[PDB]
């Protein structure tokens, strides 16, 4: 009875700009931090970008200035802006509650092409 | 933010002057309380058929 | 300042580190040399346990060893009958994202919550026919991670808001909060004796906290990851961790380290739930790989494995009477294995 839904990927050239958005089924992302996540061909899941249930967020080094992580609660729904993008961004992104132990959605695959 | 600096340190203060056993003390008492009880451990053992509750 | 205080916890970080070092006299696999390794561990699947509509996410064994819980995204929290396959009650959740749940010691009550920030009681046995929340438990400014029972009106709780807590259940309240944790607790333990307990946390490590006294006894470190599940050793003075870095790890209490690290190389994806055996002879872990390994708790090796899930296992649980293990998993379903 959840559905934690992702879109907005797909091919974009390198430099390009995506807006990955991850609509909840409920207003979870009202009462708890949420993060991004994303694991490129045949290496380890890392987080990208997080924000706090009072709104403070934080990004890894690699997308830091670049990829800005927002949120509409009235909507049930939190958007990656990912601009300027390179080759090395290229990976599945997943929209994530809870952590490990939490709720993850299908991925949304991110190809950078130059 | 030094609020909680100060909890750290004091918390550290406390683990400094814990009372530590040779592990390999820790090591031995393991080890016989787990030799005392595999024997009987239904999961190391296996269970008979007819004392099995899971039965078909 | 800011200064004297990092300068002050360096050096107390590095003090525990030498009277740990100190006291690192021998490996567990040196005093184990003489043990030899037990069998195969070839477990079969006695039950599956049908009825969730999709994943699950949590499960506790009743103490009586035959009726256990589980929780799933589905909505509902059912009570099964382990023997029967019957299914005992189907609880409609509130709030579907759920993330764990507890049987009561006594069979009066489980409890269950997630994302929604709240310990939710239900009462099993009522006047008339109706299984309804008798108390829900709010506070917790982040997600439920774990919970567990002490009594009918005591229980334990972590959270995503980095504390656990112990409730009233009669009050509602609070009675007690445990700080420390500067990330998110993901799991706890209590103690055979439920005089102390320990967490798991995202700051990669685990605390042993007095619960009449209200903190932290001991810190924990080595995981390189968050720390995804725990669980005590029968006789009290251990636990074993679950982490993402793709360990178990055993702690001593009384040596206050590590003892034992269990792994394979070429498994790097994330452990979800651990579980010791009745003697702790064998310790239990399921991964993101869709299996469990039966690890030999003495000899660190890999004894066995439960595969029989179409999707990860997510967690576990090893009855009282030590007869059973119960996986949950994201594929919906249940096993119980002997």
């Amino acid at each position: 009875q959840v559905q934690l839904v992702e879109s907005g990927g797909g091919l974009v050239q390198a430099g390009g700009s995506l807006r990955l958005s991850c609509a909840a089924s409920g207003s979870i992302f009202s009462i708890n931090a949420m993060g991004w996540y994303r694991q490129a061909p045949g290496k380890q899941r890392e987080l990208v970008a997080a924000i706090t249930r009072g709104g403070r967020t934080n990004y890894a080094d690699s997308v830091k200035g670049r990829f800005t992580l927002s949120r509409d609660n009235a909507k049930n729904t939190v958007y990656l802006q990912m601009n300027s993008l390179k080759p090395e961004d290229t990976a599945v992104y997943y929209c994530n509650v809870g952590r490990s132990r939490g709720y993850w959605g299908q991925g949304t695959q991110v190809t950078v092409s130059s | 933010e030094k609020d909680k600096l100060k909890m750290e340190v004091d918390q550290l203060k406390k683990e400094v002057t814990l009372e530590r056993m040779l592990v390999s003390k820790c090591c031995e008492e393991f080890r016989d309380y787990v030799e005392e009880r595999s024997g009987e451990d239904p999961l190391v053992k296996g269970i008979p058929e007819d004392k099995n509750p899971f039965k078909e | 300042e800011l200064d004297q205080l990092r300068q002050e916890a360096e050096q107390l970080k590095n003090q525990i580190r030498d009277a740990r070092k100190a006291c690192a006299d021998a490996t567990l696999s040196q005093i184990t040399n003489n043990i030899d390794p037990v069998g195969r561990i070839q477990m079969r699947t006695r039950r599956t346990l049908r009825g969730h509509l999709a994943k699950i996410y949590a499960m506790h064994w009743g103490t009586d060893s035959r009726l256990l819980l589980s929780a799933s995204q589905d909505g509902k929290l059912i009570i099964w009958d382990s023997y029967t396959t019957n299914k005992v009650h189907a609880i409609p959740l509130r709030s579907s994202w759920v993330m764990t749940c507890a049987y009561a010691p006594s069979g009066n009550y489980v409890a269950c919550g997630g994302l929604d920030n709240i310990c939710s009681i239900y009462n099993l046995k009522t006047r008339e026919g109706n299984v309804r929340v008798s108390r829900e438990l709010a506070g917790h400014t982040g997600y439920l991670s774990c919970c567990r029972f002490l009594d009918d009106n005591q229980i334990v709780t972590s959270s995503g808001d980095t504390t656990c807590a112990l409730w009233d259940i009669e009050t509602g309240q609070q009675t007690t909060t445990f700080t420390g944790h500067t990330g998110d607790v993901m799991s706890l333990s209590l103690a055979p004796d439920t005089r102390l307990f320990v967490s798991g946390a995202c700051d990669a490590s685990a605390k042993l906290w007095d619960v009449r006294e209200g903190m932290c006894r001991q810190t924990f470190t080595g995981h390189e990851s968050d720390i995804n599940a725990i669980c005590f050793f029968p006789n009290g003075n251990a636990f074993a961790t679950g982490s993402d870095d793709a360990t178990c790890r055993l702690f001593d209490l009384r040596a206050d380290q590590e003892l034992m690290t269990y792994s394979h190389d070429n498994i790097i994806c994330g452990i979800t739930s651990v579980s010791f055996s009745k003697s702790g002879r064998l310790l239990l872990a399921g991964y993101d790989d869709f299996n469990c390994n039966v690890w030999d708790a003495l000899k660190a090796d890999r004894a066995g494995v439960l595969a029989g899930h179409d999707n990860r296992v997510s967690c576990l649980g090893v009855t009282d009477d030590g007869m059973a293990v119960a996986t949950g998993s994201w594929d919906s379903f249940l096993k119980i294995w002997n």
